[PDB]
């Protein structure tokens, strides 16, 4: 291993896993489990049959309120699902027993698709998933009712949408976790360009599972970025770490001692508290009345911080059972433990500028929106690198209600496919396993 | 906690707007029905509306931090989020904008404080909203003439002062009495017209507001002199900056 | 007798079966009153700016032949090329911003927050005061914070917010001031289609100053209309200037019931949003407004979508957007003058109604193939039979274009589909290579010889209906001579249908409005009235300099 | 006495310095003759189009304190702020107009291809030649086809090409018309730096038409250029038109030796070439012509930078094409009016140049520290000791800009370098958030927050000196009040040193043309003759509408 | 120098860009410390690097 540290790894419960792991055991790098949710995110599609059917029997097809009178088409689509289904596998695989998944969902109304890692392996990006499928099945309705070469092309656009006169699939009826490799921020945005929603849909708004999804994608996306190399690669682990794998249960201890009537101040006295313990910062020097604290390890302190950031989150917003308070979370947080200790708020400030604009951006008319609907890609919320967007997500995953734009608004196909995958779903249970059977090889 | 450095009294009232175990002074008493008509998000005795069902009335997923963390009433009852807004007046106010959303989260749970140089927001369950409003109102935190509450129009945090030493209001929701030397809140935040004003009681006298002041000014407690707190400041932009290169 | 035979006639001293003529004894440009402005005009900028400029003398001299007068088709009116150069002609500057300028966004979802998340009422009362309110702030005007600096009113007199719906109870207690009448608007057929359509939702079409998509770009429109539907919502319905809620009304507002004009376009021809290049073919037929007035005459419906389309796709698009300089103009032209196009047309349109009656044909390969060749040849054979229609559209590509946009017209309103029609005009294109042994310009059948295998193909960016494909349908890109009559082809069978529109009833209603500077309604009217120099655009800064 | 202090005096009633006034009296926007022409233009222009527009009546009422005159700094011209709001100030749109419709366009590659492929001879007798085909070629006019419609002379009268070379000789040889000449232009040590940076080099500045980039977008200017530049080469050097040699010119042209203005935008803010968005703030203080004329005060070349950023990035680019409605223009004005930052710079170079002497400070923290806090707290103390002034600068974020930008600009005076002025940049927000309590706006300190840390950053998005940076940064692509500060900060340390240009010379040079419509020599100025509505711009349409 | 960039760090990566920028952080950084350049200076070593990426 490169790197000295160890961590102890909890549940989501609060229960100790395996103690005294190296930290690289939980790098992307290393950590079969996150090769798996990422490799995974990259070929899974979710296929709208009933949609692809209500388009056709309408000619509703190529954007919003878009149709063509004439073109109208009744297929049963939902009614041959498994033959459609199965002719559409065939095509999709590689071979019998590689892994492609197919898997009939609501009576034969969605279907959960995983496109083989074969088509990956010889393949520059993830583009794949969604082309494949959709001519896959594009194919199987057109055979399974002998469409005419006349009326196809209305199955095309059904499936996949004006693509490609616009760029996206608009007006697709598949959805991915995803999006298409044009809308990148920057080269390496691509696993950043996931909707918080999309991550509360999968994690069926479990708070502590929605924090892991979040950072794994955030933190592995450092790693496609650049970002987590050389100087830099220790802060991003022990960021992973200790946001978004409660490693030490030090995010979970600390929102067991505020829950009942802790604010965002009092989280931030506990932590500064939690640190001087563990040895992670020591009075520098001494003012009127006031105590210095420095460092001799930065990325650890900031670590810490960014445990207790999470920490705060939970505690205010899953007070309010609102989200919206998370902007003002990640900002105040952040300013204030600045001058309660001297020392630099989580990444160094990053988290504090995220969250100004955060704020005004889902508090404005300029743009934005409510906090489900932002993102590690969104310009509003791209300047963090890591540390920011999973509060969001644990912030939503606590919201009782209060969102006209939801996971179930925006994600409704999300939500009703992608969780049901086990890692995606409970990506903290299986990247801590991985990380414990890796503990010795690292 | 220390909350904040310096040796001015700005930089100790800041402190004191922060800590939660610092009792803030009550200079007036408002009644239940003056915060509700002040607020104007419902009429005094109307049903608290609902946003979503109660959280009782509702399946929470099993979540170990949803257990661990006890909603605010607002949130168990399912109210709507609705806010105060105040403007404080750069010419010593007590409050300022970011000495109240510092202070409101540590002060308060649940809690989404804005900060803006002219308005300074928090957003909160309906009943929550409140009880932190009655507290805002009665305590030191407002003056009624170098303080307004405006949910829009909130022009005035950097404009000269009226004849009376009232800050300015593009929509005169507080009405200064010169015959009584009280001031009365003839309108609520939004701007709409009260039925029956609301005594917001007397200005605070020009020495006690630089008492309670948490501003810097050259004619009141200079930033520049409170060393301390500038060397916390620069020490921050320093490492800061420092962290963000990170290959010395 | 044939349409054009009028055209021809005016154009040259000899009878239009005449294969002979005499040139190089006109003058060169001195034969030409346009050319002769722009030579004096050219000598005044030369002297005042101290650069050469116009100058008739560099390069080869121009008028060796007739420079020919064009009839813009429908009208009486015959003006000089120059006149229908986009540059030249304030109307066709003007239909592209009215385009450009506007967006349609809904009011259903931010009706949904102000109930659901504000617990406030929302009624026909609240939506006229929001609609005054938005009426007020949309030019640029404010209507919250104190010291705010705003437009001056006459210098945006051109931007408003409408609304429509398809209830006509709730349209009527809307202040009628700021309501598209689709009942008004569209014949009864038509205005029952649409209003099932929209239904209860409640759309607004928003119009952004002229001025300003002239100094800024087409996607400055849908976040301006943001901006000013968010400052309104703020007032109307007395929120707080600037909570959570707002946020709400902003994503709604700018994605989530938002409907452009046009697509944004990829990185090798990067554009943002309502930009020509984004616009679908169906969605510019349906913008043309010829629709319901000219209902009854299917293929007027059809050429005056291609006259918009070989226009805006042609002159402006392709000719200054994706290149630019002298540009287009008679590339397009050869679809909207001299009634050529419209004689071509007819022909079809009387062939398919005598042989099968419109849409009565089979949707398969022998329609196409019946159809497509008859008119083909038909096209082909007058200019053969007239060496002066042979002369007037000299260029190869302009007879492929006119010749296939009557033989894919003509196959649609046969088969009552456009796919087949698109068939048509890719065999067109291959008979007209092998009867004359020449087509277009170097590189004019790109698409046309990926055509036919692409008209059925399903693959990922093969496969479209007609009516989605547009100027970033892959192999239609960067070519002349094919958007607008593609635009034509997408209308044709729904013309024949009598269909209330082709792709999307909202656009069809966004632009079925009085208060628009360009008229809709009569596309090749107004050209030939900016052409006159008689149209008066919006967006001039005359209000605000010397003179 | 302060450099503010005239304004301020014509602005209030009461002495600068005393802190009560009187409000409501003042009988609202009746007290301004802008507002009152406003009210009678929207009553003219609702009753005209049958709907509700321009209604003081809408909303909250304005004026209920002063609303105030501007003076413009650097002149004696005050105006209402509607006055200064890009849309009806033409000289704004003009400037914008200016750079969107200019690229830069080498002839190296051309004239290899020209001798080395075509085997024919370059010489300044065939440059010129070329030059004299290309102004006639550049607004829209033929040069080798029959039959051809052009655009009409008088609509295109600022588009031009002309070429500048550090070689003096060859300069000389071609006909000065077409040619920049460095060493008119600019003062001699600035002409050698220039001329050593362009060398034998040939490059043109083609200007495309105003009335085609207002029709159109900035991506069409270098495909217009290369269109037109293609025929020209066609033509005066008498290749096949149309052969494969010519597209080696087309690549040339519009890739391999062109320099555009901005750089395209990523999909979120989709856009092409050519737009604000995309233009670096190094490449914004050398379009800014005031460091050839104002060498000699380094606070007036790197304030006027400020003003040609602050209305380009914060009103017509964040305040329409990422906004719209009302508007920034206040959030700009701050920059440029009143002689505030003025006073607040000319203190900190003095401070710098006693303490230090320009450009003699160590390039390191300890300077940040000292320079741009000693700035920040006298910027402060200025809207404590005048109430009149804070009442004037009402927004937090127009001071938290004009005191960061003195604090910015100072150190690099002090430094030398962009990278520590940027530092101190963010010191001042920093200082000056805790100083008073507040800042700007609810997002307006995201890129401050991040700030110190990406100052000195290295990593992929984050890393990068301060001159390439631009409105696409990551950090800085959303918020008013820093990109055009940041321009200035930009010209801070280069106008110190007095070097010629801040990051690209050809750019630098490409503006310093007195055939350009709009004066880059004098941006604050032209703001001024645009607000007194006595700016006469390019692109309008009077010739060819009706009187 | 020729590069190529571990197929471990692919396997984890949605495309391809890891390739360019690993490379370009690695060498920037490594430059920086071969010869100790300044926090100052450093961010033309970027520059030289990778361009005007991201403003371009
Ligand atoms: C120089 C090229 C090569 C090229 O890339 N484009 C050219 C020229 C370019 C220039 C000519 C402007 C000028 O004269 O200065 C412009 C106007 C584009 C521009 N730069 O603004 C143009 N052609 Ni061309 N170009 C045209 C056409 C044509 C037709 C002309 C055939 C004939 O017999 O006259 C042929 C192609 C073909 O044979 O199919 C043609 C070729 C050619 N075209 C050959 C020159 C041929 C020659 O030596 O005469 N154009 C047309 O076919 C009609 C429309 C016409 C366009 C102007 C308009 O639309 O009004 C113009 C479109
Ligand atoms: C409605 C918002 C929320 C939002 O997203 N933007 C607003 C309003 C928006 C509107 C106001 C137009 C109108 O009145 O109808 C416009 C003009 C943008 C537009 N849509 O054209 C604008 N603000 Ni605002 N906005 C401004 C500003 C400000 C300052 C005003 C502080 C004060 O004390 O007056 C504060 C932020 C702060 O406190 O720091 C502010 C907030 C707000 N600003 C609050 C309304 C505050 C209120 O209730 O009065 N703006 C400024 O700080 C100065 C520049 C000024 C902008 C107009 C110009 O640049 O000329 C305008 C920029
Ligand atoms: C954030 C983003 O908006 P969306 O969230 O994508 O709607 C972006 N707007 C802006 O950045 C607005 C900038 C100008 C207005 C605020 C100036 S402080 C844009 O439209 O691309
Ligand atoms: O001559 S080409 O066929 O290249 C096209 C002329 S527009
Ligand atoms: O109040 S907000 O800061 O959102 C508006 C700033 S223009
Ligand atoms: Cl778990
Ligand atoms: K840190
Ligand atoms: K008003
Ligand atoms: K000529
Ligand atoms: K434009
Ligand atoms: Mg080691
Ligand atoms: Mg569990
Ligand atoms: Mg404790
Ligand atoms: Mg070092
Ligand atoms: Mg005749
Ligand atoms: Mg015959
Ligand atoms: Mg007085
Ligand atoms: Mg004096
Ligand atoms: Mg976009
Ligand atoms: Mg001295
Ligand atoms: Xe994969
Ligand atoms: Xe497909
Ligand atoms: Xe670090
Ligand atoms: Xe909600
Ligand atoms: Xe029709
Ligand atoms: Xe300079
Ligand atoms: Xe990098």
């Amino acid at each position: 291993a490169k790197f000295e540290d160890k961590v102890d790894l909890y549940d989501d419960r609060g229960n100790l896993v395996e103690e005294q792991v190296p930290l690289e055991a939980l790098s992307p790098l290393r950590n079969p489990a996150i090769k798996s949710i990422v490799q995974g995110i990259k070929r899974t599609v979710a296929v709208n049959l009933e949609g692809i059917e209500n388009a056709l029997k309408t000619a509703k097809v190529g954007g919003p309120a878009c149709k063509i009178m004439g073109r109208e088409l009744d297929l049963d689509i939902v009614g041959n699902a498994e033959s459609i289904a199965a002719a559409a596998k065939e095509m999709i695989q590689v071979t019998e027993d590689d892994d492609t998944n197919v898997e009939l969902l609501g009576g034969g109304k969605r279907a959960l698709v995983q496109v083989p890692s074969a088509r990956f392996d010889v393949a520059a990006e993830y583009s794949a998933a969604p082309l494949v499928t959709a001519t896959a099945f594009v194919q199987a309705i057109i055979n399974e009712f002998d469409v005419s070469m006349y009326d196809a092309n209305m199955v095309k656009a059904a499936v996949l949408g004006r693509y490609p006169q616009s760029v996206e699939y608009m007006g697709a009826n598949i959805a991915t976790m995803l999006d298409i490799p044009q809308k990148l921020e920057g080269p390496g945005y691509a696993l950043r360009n996931i909707m918080v929603n999309h991550v509360v849909a999968a994690t069926l708004k479990n708070t502590l599972q929605a924090a892991a999804l979040s950072t794994i994608l955030e933190q592995t996306a450092m790693f496609e970025m650049g970002d987590a190399v050389g100087a830099f690669e220790r802060m991003h682990l022990l960021g992973l770490a200790y946001q978004g794998m409660n490693a030490d249960n030090l995010v979970f201890d600390l929102v067991k001692a505020n829950g009942k009537e802790g604010t965002v101040g009092s989280v931030i006295a506990d932590l500064v508290e939690r640190a001087l313990e563990d040895g992670v910062i020591k009075v520098e020097k001494e003012l009127t009345d006031y105590k210095v604290y420095g460092t001799d390890d930065l990325a650890m302190w900031n670590a810490y911080a960014a445990a207790g950031l999470m920490a705060a989150t939970m505690v205010n917003q899953g007070a309010a059972r609102a989200a919206q308070g998370v902007s003002s979370t990640l900002l105040y947080y952040n300013d204030l433990i600045e001058f309660e200790t001297g020392l630099p708020s989580v990444d160094f400030g990053k988290v504090e500028g995220t969250a100004v604009g955060f704020s005004f951006f889902s508090h404005s008319i300029y743009g934005g929106g409510g906090p489900g609907i932002f993102n590690g890609n969104h310009i509003v919320t791209r300047h963090s690198k890591g540390f920011a967007i999973p509060c969001v997500a644990a912030a939503m995953a606590l919201d009782a209600g209060t969102q006209m734009f939801s996971p179930e608004a925006t994600s409704g196909l999300i939500k009703e496919v992608f969780s049901q995958v086990d890692e995606f779903r409970e990506p903290l249970k299986y990247v801590v396993e991985a990380a414990a059977e890796i503990k010795n090889e690292i | 906690a220390q909350y904040y450095p310096g040796t001015t009294k700005v930089a100790q009232n800041r402190r004191n707007f922060c800590n939660p175990e610092y009792e803030l002074e009550k200079l007036r008493e408002i009644s239940d029905e003056d915060v509700v008509k002040i607020l104007g998000h419902r009429a005094p005795g109307e049903e608290y509306p609902s946003v979503h069902p109660p959280l009782e009335e509702m399946d929470e997923p099993e979540d170990a931090i949803r257990e661990m963390v006890e909603p605010i009433d607002g949130a168990k009852a399912g109210d709507r989020v609705r806010y105060i807004q105040f403007t404080d007046s750069m010419y010593f106010a007590p409050a300022q904008p970011y000495v109240r959303s510092r202070a409101y989260l540590c002060r308060y749970r649940g809690a989404d404080a804005g900060t803006l140089s002219g308005r300074q927001i928090i957003e909160t369950r309906e009943r929550d909203l409140e009880k932190i409003s009655k507290e805002l109102l009665e305590t030191e935190f407002f003056d009624p003439a170098r303080s307004g509450v405006r949910g829009k129009s909130v022009h005035g945090h950097s404009l000269r002062l009226d004849e009376d030493g009232m800050m300015f209001d593009m929509l005169r929701r507080q009405i200064y009495n010169k015959d009584t030397g009280r001031v009365e809140m003839v309108k609520n935040q939004i701007g709409d017209e009260l039925d029956e004003p609301v005594d917001l009681g007397e200005p605070l006298d020009e020495e006690t507001l630089m008492e309670k002041t948490t501003i810097y000014r050259v004619d009141g407690e200079a930033y520049r002199d409170d060393v301390e707190a500038v060397e916390i400041m620069q020490r921050i932009h320093v490492l800061r900056s420092q962290g963000g290169f990170n290959l010395e | 007798d044939k349409l054009f035979i009028n055209a021809l006639k005016k154009k040259f001293e000899e009878s239009p079966e005449e294969k002979k003529t005499t040139f190089y004894t006109l003058g060169g440009w001195k034969q030409s009153e346009r050319k002769t402005e722009f030579v004096n005009a050219g000598k005044e900028v030369a002297a005042k700016r101290g650069i050469p400029q116009y100058n008739p003398d560099i390069g080869t001299p121009l008028g060796q032949r007739v420079l020919m007068p064009y009839q813009v088709s429908t009208t009486d009116t015959y003006v000089e090329g120059d006149d229908l150069h986009f540059v030249n002609n304030a109307a066709m500057q003007q239909m592209w911003d009215d385009i450009r300028r506007t967006v349609i966004v809904g009011l259903n979802h931010a009706h949904a927050v102000i109930e659901k998340r504000l617990g406030k009422e929302v009624t026909p009362e609240t939506i006229t005061h929001y609609l005054e309110t938005v009426n007020h702030a949309m030019p640029g005007a404010a209507v919250v914070q104190e010291h705010m600096v705003e437009t001056h009113p006459a210098l945006v007199a051109d931007s408003y917010v409408k609304v429509f719906t398809g209830n006509d109870e709730i349209a009527d207690e809307i202040d009628p001031a700021f309501v598209i009448d689709i009942n008004k608007q569209f014949p009864e057929d038509q205005a029952e289609t649409l209003k099932a359509e929209v239904g209860d939702g409640i759309w607004q079409v928003v119009r952004i100053p002229t001025i300003v998509s002239r100094t800024c770009d087409g996607a400055t429109t849908s976040r301006w209309s943001a901006m000013q539907i968010g400052m309104s919502m703020i007032s109307a319905y007395k929120q707080a200037a600037g909570e959570a809620a707002t946020g709400d009304f902003a994503y709604a507002a700018k994605h989530a019931e938002v409907i452009h004009m046009g697509t944004y376009l990829p990185v090798r021809r990067a554009r943002g949003e309502n930009e020509p290049g984004g616009v679908p073919f169906g969605y510019l037929a349906d913008i043309c407004q010829s629709s319901r007035v000219n209902y009854e005459d299917p293929v007027r419906v059809s050429l005056d979508v291609v006259a918009t389309g070989a226009m805006l796709y042609d002159q402006i698009w392709l000719g200054s957007y994706m290149s630019g300089g002298v540009g287009f103009t008679q590339y397009a032209t050869a679809a909207y003058t001299d009634n050529i196009l419209d004689d071509f047309t007819y022909f079809g349109k009387e062939y398919v109604e005598d042989k099968y009656g419109l849409c009565e044909a089979p949707n398969n390969m022998d329609t196409v193939l019946d159809v497509a060749t008859e008119v083909t040849f038909y096209g082909l054979e007058q200019y053969e039979e007239y060496p002066a229609l042979l002369e007037d559209q000299f260029g190869g590509s302009q007879r492929a274009a006119v010749v296939a946009a009557a033989a894919g017209c003509s196959t649609a309103f046969a088969t009552g589909n456009a796919q087949t029609g698109l068939s048509g005009w890719y065999l067109s294109m291959y008979l007209h290579k092998e009867q004359h042994s020449r087509l277009g310009f170097y590189g004019y059948d790109l698409q046309d010889q990926c055509g036919a295998s692409n008209v059925f193909s399903i693959r990922g960016d093969e496969g479209l209906p007609l009516e989605l494909r547009g100027p970033n349908y892959p192999n239609y890109a960067m070519n002349v001579g094919h958007q607008g009559e593609y635009a034509g082809i997408s209308q044709a069978p729904h013309a024949a249908r009598g269909d209330a529109f082709v792709f999307n009833p909202l656009v069809k209603i966004a632009f079925a409005d009085d208060n628009l500077v360009f008229d809709f309604t009569n596309v090749r009217g107004e050209f030939a009235k900016g052409a006159l120099r008689e149209f008066e655009p919006a967006g001039e800064r005359a209000l605000i300099t010397p003179a």
